[PDB]
């Protein structure tokens, strides 16, 4: 795919987007934590962003028939209108779900 | 201050000013002005807070499309 | 009949009935820089336009002459056989 | 080139506000007016260029606001719809600038007013070509500014500092009921981008659709002038004649009509808002034909007669044929134009009278005006084979082409709010033109006979046609307004013509009525505002030239003393609006401020502190007399109070009660 | 040392000079006037120098000290995106608050040119501060210059209008101050970093909320408690109000960001229509009381009442947009209120020493310059597009209507309030008639000086709304940290 | 018959000239140099903006997919 | 026109290769961890007195 | 520090944004019971 | 019944006409002749019709 930038490797989380298994009193696993789960909310938003963008270009580029035509990227942009929001660490951070 | 520009001061106009500034020494509290101040401090707000309070969480626009229902409750 | 006015006061718009006499240069001068930054707006167009239908060879549409995404098709189309 | 027609109208509005000094009258007028000729010139072609070619255009220049799910950006896209709004916008603002030099050549203030020209049209190019709904919000606000601001153009007067409030916050609650629809969008959909809403439209909840085209359509009275938010309009007559005929009769009164034009890919989807349309439209025609008969200012009669047509528009998009509800707005924004700079010279002519009462004969003083203006009556009443002929009769026959109880409704009331048209058309026409000289012989007295001896050098003065820089326009918009309704029929009518299938005008196949009204609609119906209009007009003429007593009888009769009355002082709307909204908030702040923030609020407050504690700290500082026989006395009782406290086990709350009832005692005096 | 140090030094070091230079001359007024403006610059231009170094997506607290020495009270400065714009704010605004302000003082000028190098240092210090402690310390540092600045240099109802911002800010402080205590007790510090980990019960956060927030509501101001402002704003001098206006009423803003939002969660959900409500309320009767008030200045501080109301509710809404919209009407509050005090308190009551709209007509007439910038803020105030004021309403009031419709919906009808006292007002001083014929003489128009700081604080309010990314990029990735909420299938991510 | 231009810029007379008070040489040297200073020195800044990071790694996530194209 | 060409100098080429200026910008505020080193020691010690403050005051008569 | 998440849905509750894992199937049986009408969203696209 | 003024609504219509004897009847007579008699009012109020008329009929004798 597109290589990896530059500024794309001081920035990229090196720790899962979870509070499961960190201690907090250890102040730096804990805001790198915290840095985790607001990175990936926030490329979540930014993919549907740029889907958007290419539905744009499907629906100028099909005019009447987009209807047909762009169904796919409205597939995937309603999906995640769905699923991403900012919602922050915050109640992550202070709550655990045991998924069980 | 600094010396202003010469202005014809109205004394009616004045006196008008001054009379608006030192009014709130001669409120009282008659049947009239409990009325009205208990409307707008009191029941208005309780109002607006009643329905804040029934309506909060009720309805959610997003990604909510047809045979999908926007009451949240 | 002109209304009389307080010649005093200064106006960016000219005021009463201000006309200079040298109008003509500045009205002159204004225009040229108008001009100029209505050709940077231009070229800024042409590079940045967007469009996802070429037009017809034969059919008239004179964006083809300075658009470059257009230019850039019609040079591509122009390479055959 | 397209981002090129945006930025020359802003650039003359500059040089024109804040360098007039520098340019003076006359550089202010050739680069204002130079400017907006060559924009006209580049949307002509772009014309070509976007529509008869089927290639819209994009172009983004930098983001505007940047959030989560929120981008919205400074872009700006070209189709079949934006190039439509563009021709007219710039073909009369490019006529009302050259017009403007006669007309407003003795006014001290040019460079002010021309800017002010310039400001309008490069806000209504913002308005139709952007790619979002918040971006064309901007020129929804900004051409909301410049009307105010052309509508007080004249600050000195005081009746128009009150007709620009009007219009800036008559059109400020259409802003509120739009903000909250861009909430609705931005809420549903994420983004309020054209190619968002629209690509997504047909999914949505069916009852956010509702939401969202309700609150578009209240937006839309506003500017539309629709019988709800209505009062604005005609209080902006005030505003110098070319003001209102681009502003206030060809170009802003549109933006509601557009606005629901380019949103049909959305508002189709729910046909609750468009029997709103619908119906909306049907009652502002006959409220506002209605009342244009009975008024007196010939502007007044003008401004109701636009209103009667915008609500022709909205009465079309709510009978789901927008191509119908386009073709009307650019073919009305010719003829509209055309009245309003022709009436605009017979008050230059008349020393500024604008009183239908003291405007007689004029015909052999003013030709072109007369004619110019009967031009303009034929295709506004459409007169057949007129401009005005394809459109408006084309909305009538589609409302009783699509066989509804509402369609048939609205094809009744619409009609008989064409017979009020043809009725202040004949008024117009007879009393400025036609009628006995009903003003002062200084309009009438020539030459060629002599009332003077020693003064026949000057002073006649009798109602002269203008100057080149006047007539001009009036010329060309007469060729618009005999032939452009032709000339365009089958890019607008057609019967399955493909100029709006980018999807710029989207009709869904439950809502099309274009076959039936074809070939359903009888041959009576379709004929039938024709022999109203010619039974009217003679009916009318005669009235009121040959039997003159007749309407005498009616006015002086009580009965319709109350209906001359009733629709002169237009429905009375404005004064219930002073009296029980306008008034009561302005008693509301009173209360508050007087009754609550100066009353209660210090009394119950800082003020009610400050003289309850001062009265209290006098009493128990009376307590010390400096006696220390009085002194030790209070030491035992002090004493004593802590022993009984300490030895009943008294509850707690008995001593807090001790306190308050003491302090207390100290508050009463005496 | 740090440079965020650097900062507050500078003022100080002013304050210094302003008290020595007598001692090496009988010096004149103009030079500690230029003492003062020049040192005003300097902590503009390191202020600058530390937004061209600050990392805008950054978790970590930036340009701090290594203490490692710990005291009982000890002050650790940092910086983060939700406080660097707080800071900035303050520092384009205090020279301009000198410059309004230059020729009006007259008398004490030494003594108004310290206490304005103290504030500019304690308004700063509260944006820098990382403890919630030091945070009170100098949000109510400031009282003790405020009351001497009123009282010395302002207008006739100065005494009362003193007493009426000491007494009531200490007041609605002093139950800030038990919710502190309380938090500092159950954690054993107010250092943010420590404080923000823990997480308090549900009941005593909503007795904590039950003590922040009556601070905050006295100093919002909220409609009942808003009589201080009122006098305050008014009789305060051109100086004063500026900062009063623009820097001292986004203390409460800035301070929701601390002490509700990231400690405070459960508590700021359940309550919120209790706040909205309020805000509601407070953005109707401010508004059509802003109606009717006859004193021009008294109309620019009523109007400020509305502005806060819905930046209030914008930080109230759980949402991002909301939360960085209640920042952007606040930055753009600081300019546009700044314009129309300038106006109001330094060109009409300088002309005329009334503040009285009765006085006041077709001012456009004589005094172009003015009613071209006069317009300009008016319509800003309006919230118009192509100003900031806009961005910042419309995405407190999306924020607001997303949280919970009805009040969002109330709320909105400050496009129609606002807009009807910001023109009425306007069309009754430019406009509405001739020039009036309670001016016995002509007013001058603008001074270079009036034109430039009009002009300055103008150009802010434009550039900054066509292009918000200036100040929304570095709000992101910070603003991020302070939502409270889940989505299904984003979170517990395995 | 257009009058003459006229006005006193700054209510300077047409006899003097402008004296200054003394604000101007730090407003214009000092507040405003700093300005320009800072808005040549932004240009520079290096983008640590949330969305210029979050956008090139959603380009990666969506060209693992037919939704965006990948240059390899 | 200074806007225009400043604009165009600062911008940083066809495919990435930043300009020397833009080197020296970045360079100088580059910060690797140091925020974070500071932070962390910092966050460590201000829980340690909180402990502390706790165990002082909370102590048996 | 972290508490149960069912300890802090008692005090707020689920909505307002606080969607916990499992929130839409539990909103599918609350509207059901409540609006008797069964929740099913279209599909948006014409193919699958 | 009658008011004290001798005003009738009924008398007032009957008199709306063009009196027999007015003291200003020459003062006003300028208005209803010359330019302003009943032909030349309504002379030229269509315009082209004249031009238009002969014109289309040259056309419409097409047939030869
Ligand atoms: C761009 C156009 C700027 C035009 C400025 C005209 C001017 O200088 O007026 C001075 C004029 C005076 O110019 P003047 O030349 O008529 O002066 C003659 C003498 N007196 C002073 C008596 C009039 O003063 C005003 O009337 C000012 C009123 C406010 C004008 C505001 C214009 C800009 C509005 C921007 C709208 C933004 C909307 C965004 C959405
Ligand atoms: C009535 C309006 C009159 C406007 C007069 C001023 C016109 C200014 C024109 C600026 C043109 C900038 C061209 C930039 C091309 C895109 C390259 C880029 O990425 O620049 C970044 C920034 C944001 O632009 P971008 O992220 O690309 O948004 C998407 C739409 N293209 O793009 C930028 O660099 C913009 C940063 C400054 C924007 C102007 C702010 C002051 C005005
Ligand atoms: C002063 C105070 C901001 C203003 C309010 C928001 C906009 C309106 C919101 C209310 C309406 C939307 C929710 C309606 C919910 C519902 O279930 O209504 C359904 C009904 C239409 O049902 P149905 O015809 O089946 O739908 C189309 C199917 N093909 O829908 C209806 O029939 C709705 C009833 C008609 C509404 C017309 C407009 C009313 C405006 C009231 C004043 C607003 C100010
Ligand atoms: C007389 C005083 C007039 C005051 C108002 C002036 C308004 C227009 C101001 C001039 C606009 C261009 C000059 C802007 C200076 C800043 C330069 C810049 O940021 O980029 C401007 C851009 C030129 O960039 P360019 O060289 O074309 O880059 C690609 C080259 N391959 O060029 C552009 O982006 C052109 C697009 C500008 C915006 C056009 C209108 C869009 C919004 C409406
Ligand atoms: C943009 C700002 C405002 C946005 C927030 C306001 C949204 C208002 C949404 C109102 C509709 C909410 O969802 C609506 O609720 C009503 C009950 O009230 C229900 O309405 C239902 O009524 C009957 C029962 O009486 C059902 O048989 C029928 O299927 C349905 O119409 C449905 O659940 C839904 O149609
Ligand atoms: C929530 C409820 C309120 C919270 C707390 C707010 C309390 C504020 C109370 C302030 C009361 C006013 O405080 C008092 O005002 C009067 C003015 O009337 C001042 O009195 C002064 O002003 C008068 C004005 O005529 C002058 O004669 C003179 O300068 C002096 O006597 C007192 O010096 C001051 O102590
Ligand atoms: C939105 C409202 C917010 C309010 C916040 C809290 C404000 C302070 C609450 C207490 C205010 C003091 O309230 C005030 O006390 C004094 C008691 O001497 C009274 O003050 C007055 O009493 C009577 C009037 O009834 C007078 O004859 C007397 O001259 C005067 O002392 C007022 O009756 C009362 O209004
Ligand atoms: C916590 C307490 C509250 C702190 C609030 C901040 C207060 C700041 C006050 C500034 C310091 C005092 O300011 C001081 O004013 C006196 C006024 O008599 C000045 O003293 C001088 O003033 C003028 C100067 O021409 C002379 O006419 C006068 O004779 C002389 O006394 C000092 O030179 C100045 O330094
Ligand atoms: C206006 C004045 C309003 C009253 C003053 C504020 C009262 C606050 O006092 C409140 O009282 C309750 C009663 O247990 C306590 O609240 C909490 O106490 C402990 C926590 O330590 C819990 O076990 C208890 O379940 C909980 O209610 C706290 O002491 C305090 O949150």
């Amino acid at each position: 795919p597109t290589p990896e930038s530059e500024a794309f490797l001081a920035k990229k989380p090196q720790v899962p987007p979870t509070f499961d298994g960190v201690d907090y009193e250890d102040n730096k696993r804990l805001k790198q934590a915290q840095d985790a789960i607001i990175r990936e909310q926030w490329v979540q938003v930014m993919m549907g962003r740029l889907v958007r963008e290419e539905l744009s270009k499907c629906y100028y580029r099909e005019g009447v028939n987009h209807l047909e035509k762009c169904g796919k990227l409205r597939e995937r942009y309603l999906q995640l209108l769905a699923n991403a929001k900012v919602k922050g660490y915050l109640f992550e951070q202070q709550n655990y779900w045991s998924k069980e | 201050g600094l010396q202003h520009y010469k202005i014809a001061m109205d004394p009616a106009l004045v006196r008008l000013g001054s009379m608006i500034s030192n009014r709130y020494k001669y409120f009282r509290w008659t049947k009239r002005t409990a009325l009205v101040s208990f409307m707008y401090v009191v029941v208005v707000p309780s109002t607006i807070g009643y329905l804040a309070y029934k309506t909060d969480g009720l309805w959610d626009l997003r990604a909510k499309r047809r045979g999908d229902l926007i009451s949240e409750r | 009949p002109k209304i009389p006015y307080p010649k005093h006061v200064w106006s960016p718009a000219g005021g009463w009935y201000a006309q200079p006499a040298n109008w003509k240069q500045n009205t002159a001068i204004f225009g040229l820089v108008i001009f100029g930054i209505t050709a940077m707006v231009w070229k800024y167009s042409a590079e940045h336009e967007v469009r996802h239908k070429m037009p017809e060879p034969d059919r008239f549409y004179p964006s083809r002459y300075w658009v470059k995404q257009i230019k850039d098709y019609e040079r591509a189309q122009k390479e055959k056989q | 080139m397209y981002l090129s027609i945006i930025i020359l109208p802003l650039l003359g509005s500059v040089v024109s506000g804040f360098f007039g000094r520098k340019v003076g009258v006359s550089g202010a007028q050739l680069i204002t007016c130079s400017s907006v000729i060559i924009t006209t010139i580049l949307s002509i072609i772009a014309f070509f260029e976007v529509g008869f070619n089927n290639i819209p255009v994009t172009i983004n220049i930098f983001r505007w606001i940047d959030s989560e799910w929120f981008i919205i950006n400074w872009g700006f896209q070209y189709d079949s719809l934006t190039v439509s709004m563009l021709i007219p916008v710039l073909i009369i603002s490019s006529l009302v600038h050259i017009y403007s030099i006669s007309y407003m050549s003795s006014d001290p203030h040019n460079q002010r007013f021309f800017s002010y020209l310039s400001l309008f049209t490069f806000m209504m190019i913002i308005l139709v070509t952007a790619n979002n709904y918040l971006l064309m919000f901007v020129g929804w606000e900004g051409v909301g500014v410049c009307s105010y601001l052309l509508v007080s153009f004249w600050f000195t007067r005081i009746a128009a500092n009150q007709s620009s409030i009007s219009a800036f916050l008559t059109n400020r609650v259409g802003d509120c009921f739009l903000t909250v629809g861009m909430f609705a969008i931005l809420w549903s959909l994420g983004n309020l981008d054209y190619a968002t809403v629209f690509s997504l439209a047909p999914y949505i909840n069916s009852n956010v659709v509702i939401i969202i085209g309700i609150c578009l359509l209240i937006g839309a009275m506003a500017k539309s002038s629709q019988v709800g938010l209505h009062v604005w309009l005609p209080m902006a007559m005030e505003g110098p004649t070319p003001v209102s005929a681009l502003i206030h009769a060809a170009t802003m009164v549109t933006a509601g009509v557009y606005l629901l034009m380019r949103s049909s890919p959305l508002i189709e989807y729910s046909s609750t808002v468009l029997l709103l349309c619908l119906w909306l439209g049907a009652i502002t025609t006959v409220f506002s034909s209605l009342i244009g008969l009975f008024q007196q200012d010939i502007k007044k009669v003008i401004a109701y007669s636009t209103m009667s047509q915008l609500g022709m528009m909205v009465l079309s998009i709510g009978l789901s044929s927008y191509n119908i509800a386009l073709f009307h707005l650019v073919n009305h924004a010719f003829y509209k134009a055309l009245l309003f700079l022709g009436a605009g010279s017979v008050i230059h002519a008349v020393a500024d009278n604008q009183d239908f009462r003291k405007f007689g004969g004029l015909i052999s003083y003013l030709p072109l005006t007369y004619s110019v203006m009967l031009i303009a009556s034929l295709s506004l009443v459409a007169f057949p084979f007129m401009t005005g002929f394809y459109s408006k009769d084309f909305i009538l026959e589609s409302a009783y082409g699509q066989f509804s109880f509402s369609g048939v409704a609205v094809y009744i009331i619409a009609t008989i709010g064409a017979i009020f048209t043809t009725l202040y058309s004949v008024k117009v026409l007879y009393l400025t033109f036609l009628s006995n000289p009903n003003g002062p012989r200084t309009y009438y007295r020539l030459a060629i006979d002599n009332f003077f001896s020693a003064q026949a050098i000057k002073s006649y003065k009798p109602a002269h046609e203008g100057d080149f820089f006047l007539t001009l326009p009036l010329v060309i918009l007469a060729l618009f307004s005999i032939f452009f309704g032709f000339i365009t029929k089958d890019i607008f009518i057609g019967l399955g013509s493909n100029f709006f299938v980018d999807n710029s005008l989207f009709i869904h196949p439950i809502h099309e009525i274009m076959i039936d009204t074809e070939f359903a609609v009888p041959v009576l119906f379709k004929l039938l505002p024709f022999i109203f209009t010619i039974s009217f007009s003679v009916i009318a003429l005669t009235l009121s030239e040959l039997l003159s007593e007749l309407v005498i009888y009616f006015k002086f009769s009580r009965f319709g003393y109350n209906i001359f009355g009733f629709f002169n002082q237009r429905f009375l709307i404005e004064f219930f609006y002073n009296k029980y909204i306008t008034n009561l908030i302005l008693n509301l702040g009173g209360q508050i401020t007087k009754i609550l923030d100066k009353g209660s609020i210090e009394l119950f407050g800082p003020y009610g502190l400050e003289r309850g504690l001062v009265k209290l700290s006098k009493n128990i500082s009376s307590l010390s007399t400096s006696h220390v026989t009085t002194y030790a006395l209070y030491i035992l009782v002090g004493f004593i109070l802590y022993l009984i406290y300490n030895n009943l086990l008294l509850d707690y709350s008995y001593l807090l009660l001790i306190i308050i009832l003491l302090l207390l005692l100290m508050m009463i005096g005496e | 040392m740090s440079l965020l140090y650097v900062l507050l030094i500078i003022p100080i070091i002013g304050i210094f000079l302003i008290s020595t230079i007598d001692s090496f001359y009988f010096f004149n007024v103009s030079y500690y006037k230029k003492i003062a403006l020049i040192t005003t610059i300097l902590n503009l231009i390191v202020s600058l120098i530390i937004y061209i170094l600050f990392d805008f997506s950054n978790n970590q607290f930036q340009f701090i000290q290594e203490n490692l020495d710990l005291s009982f009270y000890d002050i650790y400065l940092g910086v983060d995106g939700v406080s660097i714009y707080f800071v900035l704010l303050t520092t384009i605004i205090m020279p301009i608050a000198l410059v309004s302000n230059w020729n009006s003082i007259t008398n004490n000028i030494k003594s108004y040119l310290i206490i304005m190098l103290l504030l500019e240092t304690l308004l700063l210090a509260v944006f820098l501060v990382l403890d919630v402690l030091l945070f009170y310390i100098f949000f109510e540092s400031i009282l003790p210059p405020l009351f001497i600045l009123i009282g010395l240099f302002g207008s006739s109802n100065k005494v009362r209008a003193s007493f009426y911002i000491f007494l009531y800010t200490l007041l609605g402080s002093l139950f800030l101050l038990l919710s502190i205590l309380t938090m500092s007790s159950i954690v054993g510090t107010t250092y943010f970093d420590v404080l923000l980990k823990s997480s308090f019960e549900y009941t005593t956060q909503l007795f904590l909320f039950f003590g922040i927030f009556i601070a905050f509501a006295v100093k919002t101001p909220v409609w009942g408690l808003n009589s201080w402002l009122l006098r305050a704003h008014v009789e305060s001098p051109l100086g004063g109000s500026i900062v009063l206006a623009a820097i001292v009423l986004k203390l409460s803003l800035y301070g929701v960001f601390r002490l509700i939002l990231p400690i405070l969660p459960q508590a700021s959900l359940n309550l919120t229509y209790i706040v909205y409500a309020i805000g509601a309320i407070t953005v109707l009767y401010a508004s059509f009381s802003t109606l009717r008030t006859v004193d021009v200045k008294e109309l620019i501080a009523y109007s400020s009442v509305a502005h806060a109301a819905i930046y209030l509710m914008g930080v109230f809404s759980n949402t991002i947009q909301g939360l960085e919209g209640a920042i952007l009407l606040g930055l753009a509050h600081g300019f546009v209120s700044s314009g129309l005090f300038i106006c109001a308190g330094g060109i009409l009551y300088d002309r005329t020493g009334t503040r009285l709209i009765y006085f006041f007509r077709g001012l456009t007439q004589i005094m172009p310059l003015f009613s071209l910038f006069f317009f300009i803020l008016c319509l800003g105030n309006a919230g118009t597009p192509l100003t900031l004021n806009f961005v910042g309403e419309f995405m407190s009031l999306y924020g607001t209507l997303e949280r919970l419709p009805i009040a969002g919906m109330l709320a909105s009808t400050s496009i129609i309030f606002s807009a009807a006292y910001s023109i009425y007002m306007y069309n009754r001083i430019a406009f509405g008639g001739s020039v009036s014929l309670y001016f016995i003489d002509c007013f001058r128009d603008l001074t270079k000086r009036e034109f430039f700081i009009l002009f300055t604080l103008v150009s802010f309010t434009v550039i900054l709304g066509i292009y918000p990314s200036f100040v929304l990029d570095g709000l992101h990735y910070n603003i991020s940290s302070v939502v409270y909420g889940i989505e299904p299938n984003a979170s517990y991510l395995t | 018959q257009y009058d003459p231009p006229t006005g006193w810029l700054w209510g300077v007379r047409p006899g003097e000239k402008y004296q200054n008070e003394g604000w101007e040489g730090p407003f214009f040297y000092g507040f405003w140099g700093s300005l320009i200073v800072f808005a040549i020195a932004y240009a520079y800044k290096p983008d640590t903006s949330i969305q210029t990071w979050a956008l090139e790694e959603a380009r990666r996530r969506l060209e693992a997919e037919g939704i965006l194209e990948d240059p390899n | 026109a200074s806007s225009f060409v400043i604009y165009n100098i600062s911008r940083p080429g066809p495919n990435g290769e930043p300009s020397s200026l833009h080197k020296w910008f970045s360079k100088i505020s580059d910060y690797k961890d140091e925020w974070e080193t500071r932070n962390t020691l910092m966050a460590a010690a201000l829980e340690q007195a909180a402990h502390d403050k706790h165990l002082l005051l909370t102590a048996e008569r | 520090r972290r508490r149960p998440i069912e300890e802090t849905l008692a005090e707020i509750g689920e909505g307002r944004g606080i969607k916990p894992p499992g929130y839409y199937e539990r909103r599918a049986q609350r509207l059901k019971e409540k609006y008797g009408v069964d929740i099913n969203p279209v599909c948006a696209d014409p193919d699958q | 019944k009658p008011n004290i003024t001798g005003f009738d609504m009924r008398e007032f219509l009957r008199h709306t006409k063009t009196p027999t004897y007015d003291p200003w009847e020459r003062h006003e007579a300028w208005r209803y002749t010359g330019r302003f008699s009943r032909f030349n009012r309504f002379k030229g109020a269509l315009p082209g019709f004249g031009i238009a008329t002969v014109a289309f009929t040259a056309y419409c004798v097409f047939e030869h």
